């Protein structure tokens, strides 16, 4: 309930279709 | 002989950011067995471009670690294809070369 530990999140939709163009 | 071989080892990852990389692993995943994780993420690097490291290197600033945006990259990149020669591929040498 409150005992997790930080947990590193996924990046949002936006991100994922912005940054799909940088490469 | 008888003790685990840390994966990473083969790979770059200082030895100060083995439990990091382990930790990646795990949250790319989306689990709720770290060693399991990693050796599955070796072969599924996939999913590590879906990871967010920009909150990641926050969480750790705000923890106390200092900047960490190219290291965790860095490691992210490791994950993809471990020690990756970046040296130029080979070349016949030209003609200017070769007179």
């Amino acid at each position: 309930d409150l005992k997790e530990v930080y947990r590193i999140p996924k990046k949002s939709q936006t991100e994922k279709e912005n940054t799909t163009t940088e490469r | 002989t008888d003790s685990y071989i840390e994966v990473l080892d083969g790979s770059r990852v200082h030895p100060e950011t083995y439990e990091w990389a382990r930790k990646m692993a795990v949250d790319a995943l989306e689990y709720d067995n770290p060693a399991g994780a990693l050796e599955e993420i070796l072969e599924n690097p996939e999913r590590l471009k879906d990871l967010d490291l920009d909150a990641f290197a926050e969480e750790l600033e705000r923890q106390g670690y200092g900047d960490k945006h190219i290291t965790l990259y860095d490691i992210r990149a490791e994950l993809s294809c471990r020690y990756k020669d970046l040296r130029t591929a080979y070349r016949s040498p030209n003609t200017e070369e070769i007179f």
